[PDB]
Formats: structure tokens, sequence, C-alpha cells
RNA sequence: GUUUGACCUCAAAUCAGGUAGGAGUACCCGCUGAACUUAAGCAUAUCAAUAAGCGGAGGAAAAGAAACCAACCGGGAUUGCCUUAGUAACGGCGAGUGAAGCGGCAAAAGCUCAAAUUUGAAAUCUGGUACCUUCGGUGCCCGAGUUGUAAUUUGGAGAGGG
RNA sequence: GUUCUUUGUAAAGUGCCUUCGAAGAGUCGAGUUGUUUGGGAAUGCAGCUCUAAGUGGGUGGUAAAUUCCAUCUAAAGCUAA
């Protein structure tokens, strides 16, 4: 909430307020039924892929800190590298 | 539907039934022609998302094109000025191979308008190419008024003058402060604000 | 010097007026009954950024009338002498 | 039988008094690919037919995938050539049927526990078991030449 | 001391002697669309918003278009409005109850002013206006009175920037000292 | 049945009907790409993202209804003008180069597909042919098409059931 | 204006509840090379290699890690002045 002056943490003229309405483009990508039971049957038919066949075997034997490492110079961040590691343990930790 | 299917599945390319079928694809399509008529797409859900209908008057063509850097074609490597240009082998074609083919296909089905294209494989030495065209003076075509549009004379060689999607990436088109200098045409913006507006009554 | 990367003069506008012009604000027809009346009950209300004004100095000296000043920014020898002569100044952004 | 249903149709409801009573309901088989998976996940279907033969094969490969998790009987047919056939077309890619009549109704059952103990319970290993490591006629002589 | 005239800048020089003809021209093309489109303004309406950049936040100004939980509030759809002649903008939101209630008034007064015509015959003879920017003008809000009571309470408005400065500066190390608390 | 056919793929015809080329190229869309000159001589640099060369269109072209600007009490497709500004910034920090948001204005216009089972009826479409009131309509017959043609839906929303 | 045809009980708009709400991949993105830009620990493009996700993704003009926030919805398309 505004405090109506020029400098703060909550600068700025007060206005009364208005929500105006959730848009409809911004749960944009969020995961659906059939998403997920397409994609979970894609996986069981395609399997894996090498870099994580890799993953598998180095979380299993090395440790999380070399899958996150190996796995952000194969993709190319780390946002994106945890949860490819994320996802391989779960994989891991189902399977087992 | 099963085109959700063929998406999810044609974006797991490393595995094992996909790399098959890319090495063999590969083969097939290294036998026939540099540039051929296709009797149906290898992928019906991206050509049906990039425009493809299957009805009379969508054609499709695959085109291969060589892969790696552009040589200028000088005599023996030599350019006769400073020598700050570069090194000759490293020289990089501002227009994509795709645009590459597409201009290719056109050239041979001049008849046809290019729609669209999309990449099926490729090798160390090739690209390939899946083309998508339309005939205008189908009447098919030339009426559902959802296609109509590419029969005017206006979209000639969309692929030539960099119109397709590929075109407007290497040109650069979209929104933003990163696409300044080229975001109504490169060149247009430079002739506009190297210009010397001069009026009547002097500013 | 350092630099300054994406400047854009709209952060840095902050035009200032001090304390000696203040009743230019005000019109004419009403300045001169504002000037008699040194009523205290009722001050006249001065808008600075309607004016287009962002900070307020204290050049100068303005009478002993009360005021009643609206303003972004100020100075401590301004609120000073506008409290002396007995007027309030309301933070506004 | 389209037209003449039509026909009759607007004869006996335009005129007469009734409004679908004319053509009764209909049973038939069903050829689309992308209607026959949206059948399946909605489990209508008691028996589906895969051809062999597909182009782009990446059309089908997921299907006995899904029928065997929707737990529907699905077939391996030789011939979409075979499938346009009954259902008036040059290809179909597939084939489905949901529904029956009562007369027939047994026929289906008993013919989805030959097609289950015939193809499924013989072939439920194939999951694994890569092929394809033939050699030629030569290669083979060879082969077996150097091994004796 | 810096004068860019080192390139062929003589190829590249636009002398504007055609500025009479181009208003004359304009003039011309007004007057044709008012012919063609005789009974209407030849604008649409168009809202109030408030301006962004703090440097321009204190002025009101004319926008593209009305937003759909304005027209709704009027009472008419988003189409309807646009045969109408009402400019409608799908991606402004309302955050403000003020410019919503102002545009929904001025909304209000352009229903009441026109008069539409039907679609089968009559079309009586409605002496067309040019400009609803005119007849529908903005409207800058009135912030205060003239005159006022002063009241003063010893907080040295100096000392109040001062210090949301200072609490604005030291924000995290507080934090995080509590942290380490 | 070592027969008779269906499909797929690839071909052929002076097959029926159409279509591309070339010219012009002031303006427009891309590609490719110098040096003279100016910097002391000069490799960076500048001349210049220019000239020449190539491909491709129209009466305008291109762009265009946000994977935008912003940090405001928030604005709201694109294009052009005034201004921002010879500024922020770049540079042997030298010669020199060099934008953009905001604001005022001109003109104003919004929309479309894929991804959804019609499944109680491929409802869709080219062509051939006979008539007609012929920039087309009706009927009939080959065909395209279920490896998906129509209606319905496009994120601002929207659909199904009630 | 004057007739011709009322097409249709065929399409469209609107209120409340309920279950849903699919949204584009050798693509985004990252590394390197060349080129370009005012774009500065790298503005755009292209070539080679690597290669994703779905409460996700892009941007937020100082390179990273951690916690938040704001704003849009790409990789398909048409359109007068």
């Amino acid at each position: 909430v505004k405090t109506g002056i020029a400098i703060g943490l909550n600068k700025g003229k007060k206005v009364t307020s208005m929500t105006p309405a959730p848009k409809i483009s911004y749960k944009k990508g969020a995961a659906s039924n059939r998403t997920k039971f397409v994609r979970s049957l894609v996986r069981e038919i395609a399997g894996l892929s090498p870099y994580e066949r890799r993953l598998i075997d180095l979380i299993r034997n090395s440790g999380e800190k070399r899958a996150r490492k190996v796995a952000k110079k194969r993709l190319g961040s780390f946002t994106r590298a945890k949860a490819k590691v994320e996802e391989m343990n779960n994989i891991i930790a189902a399977s087992r | 539907g099963a085109y959700k299917y063929l998406e999810e599945l044609q974006r797991k390319k490393q595995s094992d039934v996909l790399r098959f079928l890319q090495r063999v694809r590969v083969w097939e399509y290294r036998q026939k022609n540099v540039i051929h008529r296709a009797a149906r797409p290898t992928r019906p859900d991206k050509a049906r998302r990039l425009g493809y209908k299957a009805k009379q008057g969508f054609v499709i063509y695959r085109v291969r094109v060589r892969r790696g850097n552009r040589k200028r074609p000088v005599p023996k490597g030599a350019t006769y000025g400073k020598p700050t240009n570069q090194g000759v082998n490293e020289l990089k074609y501002q227009r994509s191979l795709r645009a590459t083919a597409e201009e290719r296909v056109g050239r041979r089905a001049a008849n046809l308008r290019v729609l669209n294209s999309y990449w099926v494989n490729q090798d160390s030495t090739y690209k390939y190419f899946e083309v998508i065209l339309v005939d205008p003076q189908h009447k098919a075509i030339r009426r559902d008024a959802r296609y109509n549009w590419i029969c005017d004379p206006v979209h000639k060689h969309r692929e030539a003058r960099g119109l397709t999607a590929t075109g407007k990436k290497s040109r650069g088109i979209n929104k933003g402060h990163k696409f300044n200098n080229t975001k109504a045409g490169r060149r247009k913006t430079w002739k506009r604000q190297n210009t010397l507006s001069l009026w009547r009554y002097r500013k | 010097g350092m630099r300054y990367f994406h400047k854009q003069q709209a952060h840095f506008w902050k035009p200032v007026l001090n304390l000696d012009k203040l009743w230019t604000l005000i019109p004419e027809d009403k300045r001169d009954q504002y000037l008699k009346s040194a009523s205290k009950e009722t001050a006249p209300v001065i808008d600075t950024l309607a004016a287009g004004y962002g900070k307020i100095l204290g050049k100068g000296r303005i009478p002993n009338v009360p005021v009643i000043v609206k303003a972004r920014f100020v100075s401590k020898l301004a609120e000073e002498k506008i409290r002396a002569a007995g007027g309030v100044v309301e933070l506004i952004a | 039988e389209k037209k003449e249903r039509l026909t009759k149709e607007a004869a006996a409801v335009a005129e007469g008094k009734s409004k679908q009573d004319a053509s009764p309901k209909p049973y038939a088989v069903k050829y689309g690919l992308n209607h026959v998976v949206a059948l399946i996940e909605n489990k209508k279907a008691k028996l589906v037919l895969i051809a062999n033969d597909v182009d782009p094969i990446e059309l089908v490969v997921f299907l006995p995938a899904l029928c065997k998790k929707m737990g529907v009987p699905y077939a391996i047919v030789k011939g979409k050539a075979r499938l346009g056939t009954l259902v008036n077309q040059k290809t179909s890619a597939v084939a489905a049927l949901t529904e029956v009549r009562a007369e027939d109704e047994a026929a289906l059952a008993k013919l989805v526990s030959t097609i289950d103990a015939n193809f499924a319970d013989k072939y439920d290993e194939v999951k694994k078991h890569w092929g394809g490591g033939i050699l030629g006629n030569k290669a083979q002589a060879k082969m077996d030449k150097r091994a004796k | 001391l810096k004068n860019h005239f080192r390139k062929h800048w003589q190829e590249r020089v636009k002398v504007h002697f055609d500025q009479a003809g181009k208003k004359v021209s304009r003039r011309n093309a007004r007057a044709t669309r008012a012919a063609k489109i005789a009974p209407r303004p030849l604008d649409l309406l168009r809202p109030v918003v408030r301006a962004p950049t703090v440097k321009y936040n204190r002025k009101v100004r004319a926008g593209r278009g009305f937003t759909l939980a304005e027209v709704k509030a009027a009472g008419l759809t988003a189409a309807y409005a646009r045969t109408i002649g009402i400019a409608v903008d799908h991606r402004r939101q309302n955050r403000n109850q003020e410019i919503f209630d102002a545009n929904v008034q001025r909304l209000k007064e352009y229903q009441s002013k026109i008069i539409v015509f039907p679609r089968n015959g009559k079309a009586p003879e409605a002496e067309q206006v040019l400009s609803a920017a005119a007849t529908f003008p903005i409207a800058q809000p009135a912030t205060d009175v003239e005159a006022r009571a002063v009241q003063d309470n010893g907080e040295s408005a100096f000392r109040t920037l001062r210090l949301a400065r200072s609490e604005k500066k030291f924000r995290g190390i507080r934090e995080k000292r509590a942290r380490e608390k």
C-alpha cells in the first residue's frame, strides 16, 4: 500500500484500488490432464536420452553436484539443470 | 487426437526409435534427388500447424542444402585490399539455409507460392527441409477465403524478399529495445535518420 | 566520471521554485485579497506540481501571511521560512 | 444409401409425425485416426485394428501402449488397404468398433479372447527383444564357414 | 562543435516545399471521408487515462480505447460499441476507480447524446457533428479547493523525507541482523 | 491361387485446362560488398553497414494488432513529423560516430489458424457433362479426402453440461 | 424511394451455477567463430557443436548465486490510412 510521498519503500499517490480480473494468458504452459497423460506415455515409449542415462549413473555414483554441473554444460543453464536433476531423482526413486 | 502425441514424440529426437528413423530417412533422401516432390508430409502435425491442409493445391517438396560457411569466390582467395577483411572460410551468409532451400524450391516451382518450410533431418554434409507451397491458380484456393490472400500479387516470392518466418528472423523483425536498428527495415531506418530535414521556415 | 546505461531524463525531472516568487502561481485577481486577508482559518493552497515544479527552495523572503504549499520536495530553509509565516507544507507524490 | 435415407427422412419427418424415428440407430465401424484415439481415453472401443504398414510409423507407434494402458483389446493387422476395403476408402490406417448387435456380441467376445490369447499373451514380451540383426546370405555363409 | 556532414548527405536531403499542398490534400481527404461517412463524426470516442512517467503523471490524457470492464459496466457489448463508434482496448486494465467511473460516465453521456438509425429504413437526417473529441472534451480533475484551513503538526516534511530515504537505504541490513538473531 | 485384384511409390503422353520466365526498376524488400578520402605514414577506425554486382514485387512496398514500453496514480498495433538529442552511449576515449522510452501531432481497424469425437451418419472440395437468368447457379458422373476436407474455438478468451 | 423475397420458428447476443480451459522443438536457450550495432563482462544475424520446460517460458540495458516482484506469451498467419 502506498504512502503518499515521492520516496520511500512504497512511494506514490494513493488511489483507492481495483483487482480487475485474472487474465488467461497468465496461466500459460500450466499442466493439463491431457498433457500429463500424453507426456507420461511418451516417456514410457521413447525412454531416456544418452545424457539422461549418464545423469542417472552419476547421481548414484558421484552425487547430485556432478550431475548439476554436467547438466548445466549439456543444457544451457543452472535453472534448467536443477529441474532436470530433480526429474532424474524422481525417476530413480520411482523405478527403485 | 494423435497430433499431440506426434508433437511430443518428435520432440524426443535422441531416443532410439527416432534416431533409427533418422538414420533410415536420411539415406533415402540422399539416394533421391536434391529437390523432389514428396507425396505427403513426413511430419503432418508440423505441416498442419504451419498451414498445410490435405486438399488440392497444397504441395510438399523435399529439398537438400549443403552445410557450412560461405566462401567468397575470388580467384585464389585473394581479396586485393586491406588485410583486415578476415580469413576467407569464415563467412556466414546472413540468410539461413532454410531460406536458401525455400528460394531454390520456389525457383523450380514458380507457379506455386511458398507458404512455409520445416527441418526434417540433417547430416554432416547436408540439411533436409520440407517446403509447403500453394497453387494460387487452383480454384479451391482462389475460393476458400482463408487462403485466397496468397493469390494476390504482393505475395510473389515471399521467400526471396524475406517474408517467411526464417526471413523475418534473419532480418531481425520483432518488437523491443533489442531490435531498434531493424524493426521497420534496417536500410529504411538508416535512410530515415541519415537524412537532413529542412523546413520552409528553418528551425 | 562513471557511466549510466539507458539514461532517461524523466527520472531526473525536478524543477525548482524559490520562495521569492510563490504567488505568481496564484492569479492576480485573487492575490491582493489573500494578501490583505491574513486569515489563518482560510489560506490559499498552492499546488506546485500542477504548475510544473518538483522542489521548493528558499532564496528569499515572503510576507508573514499563511499559505498551504503542496510539493513533492522541499528544503529545510524553505520549510522554516513558510512555518515562520505560519504555513504548513503538505507532501504529495 | 445416405441419399435414400435423407429423402426418406424428409418424407417421414417434414410431413409425417416423427423426429428421428425414421432412420434407426446405426451400427458401423469407426475408422478415423483422431476419432479412434479419442474413442480411446473414453474407453468406448471394444476392438481396435492397427495397420502394420504406415508411411510415418510414428503415427501409430504410440497406439499399442495406449490401448494397453486404457485396457483395450488391440490387434495389428496386415494391410491398410484391407481396412479401406471394409470402410469404402483406399486406406484407413486404423479401424475400431465400439458397439454391436446382440446377435454378434458373443462372436465379438470370442474374437477378443482369441486375439488376446494369440496376439498379446503370445507377444506380451515384445516390449523388449530387439529385432533386425539379420545378414545377407553371402555374409551368412562367410560367418558359417569361419565358425566351423 | 560537432557537425555530422562527412557522408554523402547531399543525396539524402528532404526539403518540405510540399507542406502547403499536403495540408490542402489532408483537408480534402477529411472532407471526402466526411461525405463518405456522412452522419458520423470521423473520430471514435476515446477514453481518459492517466499518463505514466512521473514527469507527466500529473496530467490526464486521452487514450486508445475503453476497457471491457468499463464497457460491461456501462451496459453494452464490445462489438456493438465498435459499431456505435466507441474505441475498445482489450489490453488496458483498470486499477483506478476514479478513471473507471470517469470513463463510465463518458460512455453514458455518449449513449445519451447519440441517435442510432435502424437497419431497415427511415434514416432521419441528423446534421452531422465532426468532432466527438470536441463534443466530449477531456477534463483535468480538481485536486483541492482554492482556500482551506492551515493545520500544522510539527514533523517537518524535510525530516520525514530524510527518514523515508534512510529506511529505504538501510532496510536490508536490519533484516539480515534480525535473521542472524 | 505359378491365377485374379486392392493399395503404395515412381513415370509417360503434341493427353484436358492453366501457370513462371523478359522489360522497366524514381521509390520498396533482401543478399553481396570495395577503395579514393579523413585520421601522420597507418593494421583498428572513417569514408560505409555507401557505390558497383545479384534476386524479387506494387501503386505504394515493408511493418503491424505486443513473448512491447515501463517502474508511473501506470500506458497500450504499426508507420511518419516536431522534440527527446548532437544527448545516454561507442571510439588509437583521437579523428569522429551516435540511438531509444516519455510528450504534442497526422492517420486510425481490427483479426485468423494448429492444438477438441460430426461419430445418430465428409455434413467439405476440384474437374467433366446437360440446361440456365453465365465474374456464377442447379442437377448428374468420374474423383480428392479419414496419414482429416466443413461447422464450432483462438487466450481479449472459450468449450461441455445445467 | 418503388415493388421482388419474408428468409426463420434458422442463426446470433445476453444472466447465474458446475467441470474444464488442449495454446506452435534441432525451437527457446547456452558455448565458440565471423559480422554488425550507440549497445558498453558482449545489440541483432548467420555457421558449427550441445539442447530443454510446463504454477512453465521470455524481458526487466553490469557479469554470477539465493529470495521476491512487475509485465508479455515466442518458435504459424492476414490486414486500409
